[PDB]
């Protein structure tokens, strides 16, 4: 078929027209964060973790809903993108209540999984 | 080399210098494919090449002065953002002094116009 | 970016699915999968803005709604706000090993990954 | 001889309904036959209720009318055959100066017609644009006319209306839709409501012309249910237009067929967004969708949809009648036409104004608005509302123009224009706008859902005197992150008041944070009410007016405040006429 | 009650896009949104109960609890707030001993903040069951509340 | 079974008989997906089903006579190529005699119209 040419993280990729940046990067083993995406569902654009920097666009684009076009240059780990993802994650952690690890595990100097083996 | 072989298929303009297709036939095939995909080919050589068939500009030079004039032309048409180059490069004023007295030819000016427009 | 944090977690009697609002990142995936894939549409958004929560129909317990206990919401959840209870005597977060097999309970022959430890 | 009473949303909020009832009763008891009509807001909202007595072509606008003065007016003008000239506020021969610098296009008929009678609109050059378009004009000709006119937005970010119409027209579909934003959104803007209450037929005709240009067969008006007067007048206008073959099937005895259904909005600032208005119409919760597909390509129920404001639709019949070039000869080289501004806040003369583009904000305030209330100082104008920004006094010369206002960090917006003087805290204003944004956010994306709330928390800490040092740069970083990461325009424009106030009024933030003092003396947790013993006279008014009974003292002896039980409600300043209480 | 909803549901039957209009009519009929009425709307309209609850809790016009006899729409637009409307709301809250959005235990007053009421020139403005009050002041607002209370008690 | 599960996504019309979605929820999801892809769904059952939401025709029958009437209706509209059927099938005349005296209902005629038009 007709193939679009993209540049994701300095790597030239011949992708297929009609895919999103998330799918193209998944195929080429490029990790883009995502929390509200699912291949069975229409895009939602909520979390804002999949934002990538596309050369020629002043605003970061969601990789889950943006489609790859011919002669595209994409950065997925630029400082702007990292700052955006860090701020989104901090906002998400702002409204979060939980224990990733129990206090017993954190009090062990060797961090033995006390809860796990108990 | 600065870039990879794949980016040839996606670049706007290709400048092939020397017997690129003669010494490396597969590179001649790659240039043919890239021009078919939408690139623009400029061949600089001292004789005939198989890449001249689909080239938009063909230059038969024998001296380095052709490039120097080009540089001067690039300065005359204000195609060099000296603010950026001064931060990223040194010896810029020496380059300007070196190429100030050369004569800009029609071929050199056309090459400079092709370069600046890509 | 720390401040007011909701505490809206209530214990539930459901034998299979446990929902914690305090760990919800409001990605909407549970709602979108119950509506778009399962088709039951037992979950929805309640309130608006910072007060937004995910609740079953009319805030009822999952048992009293049209939920069919498929577990798709708990399977799609990214951040442990919807989990499927382990069929064991005491709940313990463990690292499991997954083997693919076939469900034998009807003729649709759906495949599954059974995650075991011991 | 005719009598008109100004029954706008503000007209019945100033006693206009009772004035009309008294006028009718007096006319009936006097055995007189004089028509009595309602009318919209002429823009002099500080003179309501307004009674226009019409003799032939002469109009006399009495203002601040009262039921007690009504019999005198009736017996001296309607019966006495002589203008009273003592309570007269305006007249056709000498109009009010506030109406002399205004060029009116959208508000051409506002306050000068009967909103509940189609014949009055028809008499004043009404529906002739629709007749001309339906008789001897191609839809491409209509789009080209709007393109030449330069109409753009009038209540949005500002986009060429011709581009939206052409995009909707060229799209493929058996059914296309033409929607209208009768929602105001901005808490402090009332231009759309007043236009719908004083000129619904202009909006209807503009919608019909837009449909003819596009090819639509059904249109929707999205008016908030909180505005019953606008809904009632729109329903009356639609019925009257239908009964005259001006709306529905076979309009004006031609193959065109356009109809309008009023879709009442349930109330949400997010619902003003295009992809959220579409969801609200479709019955779902108004959660904004992603940009592809666009409303023009596929909007309501997956069909092409053209969403426009009320004012840009009211502009259309004028453009069609007077030509595109006439509309394009007004304004600047980029923004052309007139813009409607709702002047409010600390202003001497507030209300609806319609100013040509390129007019300086200083001309809008000091020349049209009359200056500042109580002739106090002038600090800033909040242009745009919660999505807009504060243009300070030193940028008062920016012309009314999308580019010029945008260059100052504000936005033109719907057109709300709140003037804040030296007694209004900028940090408090940013906090208020962020509180509104957090209360009206759809809560889908974490940047708007959490970023706005966290910014509000920072501003609350600053206002409450608990603001830790090192919060200005973190507030700026939150604002930039929220602006560049949110999904819809509610979150991408929410940081604008915070971003602007931190550019022109950063010293207020510094004083709130470093010195822990309020330069404007507005934030309760940073001010103090103290009684100077010399100035007090011991009348006991302030002591008796305290909800907390803070101030105690003896008669004819200087009262002493109780700072322990003072809630800083500011009642002392309002009740002490001797200047004894000092805030600092 | 679940009897008056028949004509409202019949005039909007056949389309699952009229649900907000059905909710508005239901709130008009019952003065609030009852859960049994929402169940009936979901059963007849064919819309899922989760979506009904989502719409009912998304919009500000919809209230899930009974609302007292008198509603105090206290405008909180930009013009009123600049003109000192926060103190009016605080005075009303202190006088009625309730928080904004709530109703008095007596079931008589219900303070709700609203956007611009249109009459900016009378800022601050508050509306009580149709009646309007402008150019107010904390003391003045308390006086209006006291006068309404005394006038109703005398009857 | 005559066909495979994949062909469901490509068939013109689906006739789901019984509690297909109730007893097998994944088949209900598959029918939802197939109808979204462009198929037409007809559900025949004695009670309500979750597949009735996107069905173009819903039949609440309690007896086999319905189908018999359908067969008779299929003969009345000349929708049975009796040459081909006689070549490939036996007992055709017995079938015609069996269904000749049944009463064709509106539901049966509509079902026959749907079947013949697919
Ligand atoms: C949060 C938000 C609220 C909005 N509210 C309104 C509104 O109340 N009225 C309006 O005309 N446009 C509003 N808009 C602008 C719309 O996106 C859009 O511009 C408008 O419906 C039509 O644009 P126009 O100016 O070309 O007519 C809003 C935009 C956003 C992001
Ligand atoms: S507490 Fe649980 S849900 Fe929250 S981040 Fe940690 S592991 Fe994830
Ligand atoms: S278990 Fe299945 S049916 Fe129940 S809420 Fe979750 S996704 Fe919906
Ligand atoms: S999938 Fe989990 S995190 Fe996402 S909305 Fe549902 S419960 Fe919340
Ligand atoms: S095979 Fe049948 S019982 Fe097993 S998961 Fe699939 S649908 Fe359910
Ligand atoms: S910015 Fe995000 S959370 Fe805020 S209204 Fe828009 S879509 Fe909803
Ligand atoms: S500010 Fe209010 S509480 Fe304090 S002394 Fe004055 S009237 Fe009393
Ligand atoms: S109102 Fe003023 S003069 Fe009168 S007792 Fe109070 S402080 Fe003294
Ligand atoms: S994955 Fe959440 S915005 Fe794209
Ligand atoms: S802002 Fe309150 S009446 Fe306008
Ligand atoms: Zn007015
Ligand atoms: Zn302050």
């Amino acid at each position: 078929m007709r193939l679009v040419r993209v540049n994701i993280d300095n790597k030239e990729i011949f992708a297929e027209e009609g895919k999103t940046i998330l799918e193209v990067a998944h195929e080429n083993n490029i990790e883009i964060p995502h929390l509200c995406y699912d291949k069975r569902l229409k895009p939602y654009g909520a979390c804002g973790l999949c934002v990538v920097e596309i050369e020629g666009s002043p605003k970061l684009a969601r990789a889950c809903s943006t489609y790859v076009t011919d002669k595209m240059v994409i950065k997925t780990d630029s400082p702007r993108v990292r700052n955006a993802r860090k701020m989104a994650l901090e906002l998400l952690l702002s409204e979060h209540r939980g224990d990733c690890r129990p206090p017993c595990v954190l009090a062990c100097p060797a961090h033995t999984d006390c809860q796990g083996y108990v | 080399s600065t870039n990879s072989f794949d980016e040839i298929y996606s670049t706007d303009l290709i400048v092939a210098v020397g017997k690129v297709a003669e010494n490396h036939a597969v590179m001649g095939a790659k240039l043919k494919k890239a021009v078919e995909l939408g690139a623009k080919l400029v061949t600089i050589n001292n004789g005939e090449t198989r890449a001249d068939e689909r080239a938009i500009a063909t230059y038969k030079i024998d001296n380095t002065a052709f490039f120097k004039a080009t540089i001067k032309a690039l300065f005359e048409m204000k195609a060099v953002d000296e603010d950026y180059v001064s931060k990223i490069a040194v010896n810029l004023d020496e380059l300007k002094d070196d190429v100030k007295n050369v004569e800009v030819t029609d071929e050199a000016s056309e090459f400079a116009k092709i370069i600046a427009g890509a | 970016l720390s401040g007011y944090k909701h505490k809206r977690y209530e214990p539930q009697k459901h034998p299979f699915i446990e929902r914690n609002p305090d760990k919800c990142i409001l990605c909407g995936l549970c709602i979108r999968v119950c509506e778009e894939v399962v088709g039951v549409c037992a979950l929805g958004f309640v309130n608006r803005g910072f007060e937004t929560i995910v609740k079953p129909e009319f805030g009822l317990p999952l048992e009293e709604t049209s939920c069919i206990s498929c577990g798709q919401c708990a399977d799609i959840c990214p951040t442990g706000a919807c989990i499927g209870k382990q069929p064991v005597a005491k709940q313990v977060p463990v690292n499991t090993v997954a083997t693919k097999t076939v469900c034998t309970f009807c003729g649709m022959g759906c495949e599954m990954l059974v995650e075991t430890k011991g | 001889m005719k009598i008109r009473v100004g029954l706008g949303s503000c007209g019945m909020a100033a006693g206009g309904n009772k004035v009309m009832e008294c006028i009718q009763q007096e006319l009936r008891s006097r055995n007189l036959d004089i028509p009595v009509e309602p009318t919209g807001c002429i823009g002099l909202c500080f003179f309501e209720p307004l009674v226009d007595v019409i003799d032939g072509d002469d109009v006399y606008t009495y203002g601040n009318v009262t039921p007690e003065m009504i019999p005198k007016i009736i017996e001296s003008h309607v019966i006495g055959k002589k203008p009273l000239d003592e309570f007269i506020v305006s007249t056709s021969f000498e109009p009010y100066p506030m109406l002399k610098s205004q060029v009116r296009i959208a508000l051409k008929n506002c306050g000068r017609i009967n909103p509940e009678d189609i014949d009055d609109y028809i008499k004043n050059g009404g529906y002739e644009a629709l007749k001309k378009v339906l008789t001897s004009m191609t839809p491409e000709e209509v789009i080209e006319e709007i393109k030449i006119s330069g109409l753009r937005g009038r209540g949005g970010a500002g986009f060429p209306t011709w581009f939206k119409w052409d995009a909707a027209r060229k799209a493929s579909g058996d059914i296309k839709y033409v929607v209208c934003n009768a929602d105001e959104g901005d808490p402090g803007a009332f231009m759309d409501r007043s236009i719908l209450e004083g000129d619904p037929h202009a909006v209807l005709e503009g919608m019909t012309i837009a449909a003819y240009a596009i090819g639509a067969k059904e249109g929707y008006i999205y008016v908030r249910a909180e505005y019953p007067l606008a809904i009632k007048r729109l329903e009356i206008a639609i019925e009257q237009a239908r009964n005259r073959n001006l709306l529905g099937n076979n309009i004006l005895n031609t193959n065109f067929s356009f109809d309008i259904k009023l879709k009442k909005g349930a109330g949400a600032f997010v619902c003003g967004e295009e992809t959220a208005l579409i969801a609200s119409i479709e019955g779902e919760r108004g959660m904004p969708r992603l940009k592809p597909p666009f409303p023009a390509q596929s909007g309501l129920w997956g069909r092409p949809t053209n969403i426009n404001n009320v004012e840009t639709y009211a502009n259309v019949p004028w453009i069609i009648t007077n030509g595109g070039k006439a509309f394009a000869s007004l304004g600047t080289e980029k923004s052309k036409g007139t813009k409607v501004f709702a002047l409010a806040g600390k202003i001497k003369r507030g209300g609806l104004v319609e100013v040509p583009m390129g007019m300086s904000l200083r001309e809008v305030i000091y020349n049209i608005g009359g200056g500042i209330k109580d002739d106090k100082a002038f600090k800033a104008v909040q242009m745009g509302g919660p999505s807009g920004g504060c243009i300070p006094a030193d940028l008062i010369d920016t012309p009314v123009d999308y580019e010029s206002i945008t260059k100052t960090g504000a936005i033109m917006g719907s057109g709300g224009m709140i003037v804040m003087d030296e007694t209004t805290c900028m940090v408090d204003i940013a906090r208020f706008f962020l509180e509104f944004t957090c209360k009206e956010s759809c809560g889908k994306c974490t940047y708007c859902r959490v970023g706005t709330r966290r910014m509000l928390e920072i501003l609350d800490r600053i206002c409450n005197g608990e603001g830790r040092d090192g919060d200005l740069e973190l507030l700026e970083e939150l604002a930039v992150s929220v602006k560049d990461g949110s999904l819809c325009g509610l979150g991408q424009t929410a940081p604008n008041p915070v971003l602007t106030t931190l550019r022109y009024f950063k010293d207020e933030y510094i004083a709130h944070i470093r010195d822990k003092k309020c330069p404007a003396k507005q934030c309760k947790a940073l001010i103090t009410y103290s009684i100077l013993p010399e100035k007090c006279t011991g009348c006991g008014l302030c002591a008796r007016k305290c909800p907390t009974k803070a101030i105690t003292g003896e008669r004819l002896k200087p009262h002493v405040i109780d700072q322990s039980k003072c809630t800083k409600c500011g009642t002392c300043m309002n009740v002490c006429r001797f200047g004894a209480v000092n805030v600092e | 009650d679940l009897s008056l909803l028949d004509p409202v549901l019949d005039e909007y039957k056949g389309e699952k896009s009229n649900i907000i209009a059905i909710l508005q009519k239901t709130q008009e009929i019952y003065r609030f949104l009852p859960l049994d009425a929402l169940n009936y709307i979901s059963e007849k309209t064919g819309v899922k109960k989760a979506k009904i609850y989502g719409i009912a809790t998304f919009y500000a016009q919809f209230r899930l609890k009974p609302v007292g006899k008198y509603v105090i729409l206290q405008c909180q637009g930009t013009a009123c707030h600049v003109n000192g409307s926060e103190e009016i709301k605080n005075a009303l809250c202190d006088e009625l001993n309730i928080k904004p959005g709530d109703t008095t235990e007596d079931g008589m007053f219900t303070l709700e903040e609203v956007a611009c009421l249109g009459c900016c020139s009378l800022a601050p403005v508050m509306m009580i069951n149709g009646e309007t009050y402008g150019k107010l002041t904390p003391d003045k607002a308390r006086e209006i509340i006291r006068r309404i209370y005394e006038r109703e008690k005398n009857v």
